[PDB]
């Protein structure tokens, strides 16, 4: 499974691009598509999003109207056609897949990344980074607007980890659900407003930022991000 | 069919060496498993209506 | 009153039904066929014609698809599967005409076309078949031409009159298998007398099926 | 003058008879949920409870007859009585005619189909609709000697109360479109079924002749059915037709024909919105499976 | 020792008839015929899993009594979500003569098969996306009448050759056969603690055999004809069957002999389905005629009948907690009973 995405560069003031991902090694025709966008030094932020036999499709505030997401399912392709790039929009754009059936995982795998150059409920993670050694037991916390409990059960809050130069990974889909490739180290425990991370043990792969996303409708804001520092 | 008929007699006699118990005991058993898992059993004592999750 | 991620699987649901049902109109256009037999009989030359369970053959001719469900190597019970194929548009029983006189080993000294018959008999009277059409092929003709003068049929029907015309024996072997059929005005039975060659059984099979296929669009329509 | 309270038993017994009847239909139709994906079963149940409708709106009128020709409530329910009776008899015979057409590309396209509807079930109704609304946006109840009738364009607007339009023409739009297309068109068919199915005819015993003779029997009852449900009522309003455009045949042959078989005239052709759910529904033997088990 | 064999065999036929006999003090119903007989209970339709458009001859539950598996014959086989009557996957079989489904305890594999004497699993959580066939197991020589995952790598599988068998995933190979029967295997269930499994078959008769040694261990008769369907008490101690001839039975392991016999005059038609409540008070039995009756295990009383299918019931289910019941028939339709 991967997913390249090309396109992005040095756009001129008021203008256009196209931003193509390509999707080879699953099947792309069923499965939704999320394009999530992070500024050099910001934090991420929703951009777009299409789903599989494209009939929902759903925009940021900030790009509602002059951006739009396409996708031809039978070259296994992903685009968005941006048009009057405001200066704003100067970030690292990633291609995220996702489904939505029964106990699925959402945002799963994440794409490489193309860099941009162009000349609702509240996630707060107040505490921007930490001092933590190696070996330790670290917990990261999360804390919400609108409860995100839902009358199904469900708790709709993403985990995620940018390592230094690396892509985002999902750890935790759900509050408490952990992910494929993820060490058993990692836990969720939330409730209905407040959100916890947990790490029992600090390693030479867990340096990174952590943020949180919510799910509950389809505003997507994910949070400030918590950087843990060794 | 000498083969057939030695292992057909096998397995008879194989079925005979069994220790077994009373009928009875048996049937308690059963009444026993019944009623002590009755409570908890919405088929057959209905489940209140706010905690169906087929309602 | 749902998530957004309820809605997303509700979308996924819906394209799965669009997609089933697809799949069941490909499928609703589609000819299904029954063959049975004794093994002996033409069921090889029949299937190799068209060109360890279900032997599952297609063929497409004049623009219908065929299926042809060749079982057989089945040696368990009928009884126990033979209602999955409630529903197939006709059946398919080929009987061997060289079989009267050839050798009586079905089970130790049994006629082979007596073994026929009850077969034809069985698969005709059965109530999952009550409304299916058969056709019935009877195959080895040509052995039939070479081997009637030889031999007699009063070994297997001592009730015949006693001739042996080649023309009048198969007439009585076709007679004797239509005179299994228990419940007539529901049931149409389609013997086959062309050559032991190809061009002739497809079509034949192929206009069985177009009746059948007319007289299930009838009953569709409530005329019929 | 003893036989108004009959005629109006008549017209309680055929509501009764079309009420349950359709009940039925519609009720079998509903247990046999998703149409079978045909055509013809969206057909029947939109005749269903088109009939159904037709048939309810019977007892306005038998208890108008049985005040010998009189209207008791002359209000926005004869707006809507007139309504919905020009609009079910258009849908129930439109319908018909789709039951025909509908046979008819079953059976030709019969194995062209192994190599819409509801637009088409609205474009009825939008049609049924449109040819019903001069019956309910002209009709204009008079007030004549202390009592009211839920009649036509009383008034002599324009073009003459008797002459082509105004009340020249309401009526035998009637017969031009709900008597002599719609049957037309079913004998067509019927008839191009008939001659499709006596090529294949041409064992023929048991198989094909059978087969044809019951298939000839269908198409022949249906056609019966409704020629002779419809055809006294609208030999009656082509009488008025005549003796209102050209002849003068009054003397003791119109107005006794009114009198007497046009009531009778009316049952009968809604004996229709009884017989065709028999028809169309019940005869059939998936249906009576689903009858016999709900029974 | 051409006939002395037979003889002994006749012999230890009528011993074991004997022992047998001295074991039944007395009937169920004189020690049970003191406590209440709760029913009277219809379980009207919840949901209705429509899609499918053939019959449905399997269905599976999900050990979070929340997704089910149905095997119907038009090649598709559909993980539902009885909550809000999603469709989660539709696989499309190979071979359409599916009359076998099964869910894996862990929730990762679905096993099919059927008159192709194949049994076919499939992987449900692949990374691709996409629900594809892990491994083809086929050492069968007639149609494959049930099958239940033993564990995540390890089945069992009854056929029409008068053979039971237990596989290696992995491997797809025999890791043992279980013969001995006469007839058609037609049903199997597996027990609770996953060390035994009873498989009833065509010659009248259902066995118990140890899933390790490979060995039958009880042999129980009592039915006229063929027996159709099988499942486990909950305890694992005793067994339900559901023959061709409009009759169920209840076996007990330790007593080894029938104690009652679900019966009545007016069922004329056989079983196709029986299954267990949680507590194991209610044999849901579907029935030829159109229905599945509820019945009541410790007495013979028909406490319910789930009238909903328009055509025959083949496969009927409970969950795990016993919250649902889900029919499935001829008629394409699968309904959640509460
Ligand atoms: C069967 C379908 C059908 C067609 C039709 O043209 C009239 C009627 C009908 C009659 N109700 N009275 C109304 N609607 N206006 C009455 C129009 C009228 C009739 C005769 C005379 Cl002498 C004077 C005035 C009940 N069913 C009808």
């Amino acid at each position: 499974v991967q997913l390249v995405e090309s396109g992005g560069g040095l756009v001129q003031p008021g203008g256009s691009r196209k931003l193509s991902c390509s999707a080879s090694g699953f099947a792309f025709s069923s499965f939704g598509m999320h394009w999530v966008r992070q500024a050099p030094e910001k934090g991420l932020e929703w951009v777009a999003y299409i789903s599989s036999g494209s009939g929902t499709i759903y925009y940021a505030d900030t790009v509602k109207g002059r951006f739009t997401i396409s996708r031809d399912d039978p070259k296994n392709t992903l685009f968005l056609q941006m048009t009057s790039l405001r200066s704003e929009d100067t970030a690292m754009y990633y291609c995220v897949r996702s489904i939505y059936y029964y106990g699925s995982s959402p945002f799963d795998f994440w794409g490489q990344g193309t860099t941009l150059t162009v000349s609702d409920i509240v996630m707060t993670q107040a505490t921007s980074s930490v001092p933590v050694t190696p070996g330790e037991s670290v917990s990261i916390s999360c804390r919400s607007s609108k409860s995100l409990l839902h009358s199904n059960g469900n708790t709709y809050l993403y985990w995620f980890l940018q390592r230094p130069g690396q892509s985002p990974q999902l750890l935790i889909y759900r509050m408490s659900n952990l992910a494929s490739g993820v060490p058993d180290r990692f836990s969720g425990s939330g409730s209905g407003t407040a959100f916890t991370l947990t790490i029992s043990r600090l390693e030479a792969e867990d340096v990174g930022v952590y943020y949180c996303m919510q799910h509950l409708e389809y505003p997507l804001t994910f949070g400030a991000g918590t950087k843990l520092e060794l | 069919s000498i083969a057939q008929a030695r292992k057909l007699v096998e397995q008879l006699k194989m079925e005979a060496n069994i220790d077994r118990i009373k009928v009875s005991k048996a049937a308690a058993d059963l009444m026993a498993y019944c009623e002590a898992h009755a409570k908890e059993d919405p088929l057959l004592t209905p489940v209140p209506a706010s905690e169906n999750p087929f309602r | 009153t749902v998530s957004a991620e309820d809605k997303a699987a509700a979308e996924r649901s819906k394209m799965i039904d669009k997609n089933l049902r697809e799949d069941g109109e490909k499928a609703a256009r589609e000819v299904k066929l029954l063959l049975l037999g004794a093994g002996e009989s033409g069921k090889n030359t029949i299937v190799k014609q068209m060109k360890t369970g279900i032997v599952e053959t297609h063929f497409t001719f004049k623009d219908l698809h065929f299926k042809m469900f060749d079982v057989g190597a089945q040696r368990s019970e009928r009884k126990k599967w033979i209602h999955c194929f409630e529903g197939v548009t006709a059946i398919i029983f080929c009987v061997a005409l060289s079989a009267y006189d050839l050798v009586l080993a079905e089970d130790e000294e049994m006629n082979r076309m007596h073994a026929s018959m009850k077969l034809f008999d069985s698969i005709c009277n059965n109530k999952w078949f009550t409304d299916t059409s058969i056709i019935l092929f009877l195959n080895k003709k040509d052995l039939f031409e070479e081997k009637i003068t030889h031999s007699p049929l009063t070994i297997c029907f001592p009730e015949y009159t006693g001739a042996n015309k080649y023309d009048e024996a198969a007439s009585y072997i076709q007679s004797k298998f239509e005179d299994l059929n228990k419940r007539k005005d529901t049931k149409e039975i389609y013997t086959h007398f062309t050559c032991s060659t190809d061009t002739k059984n497809v079509q034949f099979v192929f206009d069985a099926v177009t009746d059948v296929i007319i007289k299930n669009n009838l009953k569709d329509c409530g005329l019929f | 003058a003893r036989v108004r309270i009959l005629i109006s038993v008549v017209y309680w017994v055929v509501c009764a008879l079309g009420l349950a009847g359709n009940l039925l239909v519609l009720y079998l139709m509903k247990s046999m949920q998703g149409w079978r994906k045909s055509s013809i079963n969206l057909f029947v149940t939109n005749l269903a409870l088109t009939d159904f409708q037709f048939v309810l709106t019977l007892p306005f009128w038998a208890v108008e007859n049985a005040l010998d020709f009189k209207w008791p409530f002359g209000k926005a329910m004869c707006k809507i009585v007139s309504m919905v009776t020009s609009m079910n008899m258009y849908a129930s015979v439109f319908f018909l005619t789709a039951m025909s057409v509908t046979r008819y590309h079953s059976v030709a396209s019969a194995l062209k189909s192994h190599r819409s509807a509801k637009a088409l079930c609205v474009w009825i109704w939008a049609l049924a609709a449109l040819a019903s609304l001069p019956s309910a946006i002209f009709s204009t109840t008079v007030k004549v000697m202390g009592e009211e009738l839920c009649l036509v364009r009383f008034p002599d607007k324009l073009l003459g109360r008797d002459r082509q339009f105004w009340l020249g023409l309401y009526h035998s739009q009637k017969v031009l479109l709900g008597f002599v297309l719609p049957l037309g068109i079913i004998i067509l068919c019927y008839l191009l079924l008939v001659r499709f199915i006596a090529d294949r005819r041409a064992r023929p015993t048991g198989a094909s002749a059978r087969r044809l003779s019951k298939v000839t029997k269908s198409v022949t009852i249906v056609v019966l059915s409704f020629f002779l449900c419809w055809l006294p009522n609208q030999a009656l309003t082509t009488w008025s037709i005549l003796i209102k455009f050209n002849a003068v045949p009054f003397s003791q042959e119109y107005f006794l024909c009114q009198v007497y078989a046009f009531p009778v005239s009316v049952c009968l052709a809604h004996s229709n919105s009884c017989l065709n759910p028999v028809l169309y529904c019940l005869v059939r033997r998936e249906f009576r499976k689903a009858l016999k088990s709900l029974l | 020792e051409l006939d002395q064999l037979r003889q002994e065999a006749e012999q230890l036929k009528n011993q074991i008839r004997d022992a047998r006999k001295a074991c039944a003090d007395a009937t169920l119903s004189q020690i049970t015929n003191n406590i209440d007989p709760v029913g009277r209970i219809q379980m009207r339709t919840r949901r209705t899993l429509r899609g499918h458009l053939a019959k449905i001859y399997a269905m599976h539950w999900g050990t979070d009594s929340r997704l089910l598996v149905s095997a119907s014959q038009d090649g598709k086989l559909i993980i539902w979500d009885s909550y809000t009557t999603n469709k989660v996957h539709a696989i499309p079989l190979r071979s359409s003569w599916v009359m076998t489904c099964a869910y894996a305890p862990s929730g990762n594999y679905v096993a099919c098969g059927g008159l192709d004497n194949i049994c076919s699993i499939y992987n449900l959580k692949t990374r691709e996306g996409n629900v594809r066939v892990s491994r083809e197991l086929a050492g069968h020589t007639g149609y494959l009448s049930c099958c239940r995952f033993l564990d995540d790598n390890q089945i069992v599988t009854s056929s029409g050759d008068t053979t039971c068998a237990l596989w290696d995933i992995e491997t797809g190979q025999q890791t043992t056969t279980f013969t001995g029967h006469t007839g058609d295997v037609m049903s199997l269930s597996l027990a609770p603690d996953t060390r035994l499994f009873v498989s009833g078959a065509c010659d009248a008769s259902a066995k118990l055999w140890d899933v390790r040694e490979g060995m039958c261990r009880q042999t129980f008769t009592g039915h006229e004809s063929d027996i159709n369907a099988i499942c486990f008490f909950p305890n694992g101690n005793a067994f339900a069957t559901g023959s061709d001839d409009a009759t169920c039975r209840l076996f007990d392991l330790r007593a080894d002999q029938e104690l009652m016999t679900y019966s009545h005059d007016n069922i004329i038609c056989g079983i196709t389905s029986v299954s267990f409540s949680k507590s194991g008070r209610l044999l849901l039995a579907g029935y030829d005629d159109f229905n599945c009756n509820v019945w009541d295990a410790l007495k013979a009383d028909r406490a319910g009948v789930l009238a909903g299918h328009d055509n025959r019931v083949s496969c009927l289910g409970v969950t795990d907690d016993g919250m649902a019941v889900a029919t499935g028939s001829w008629d394409s339709f699968l309904k959640i009973w509460n």
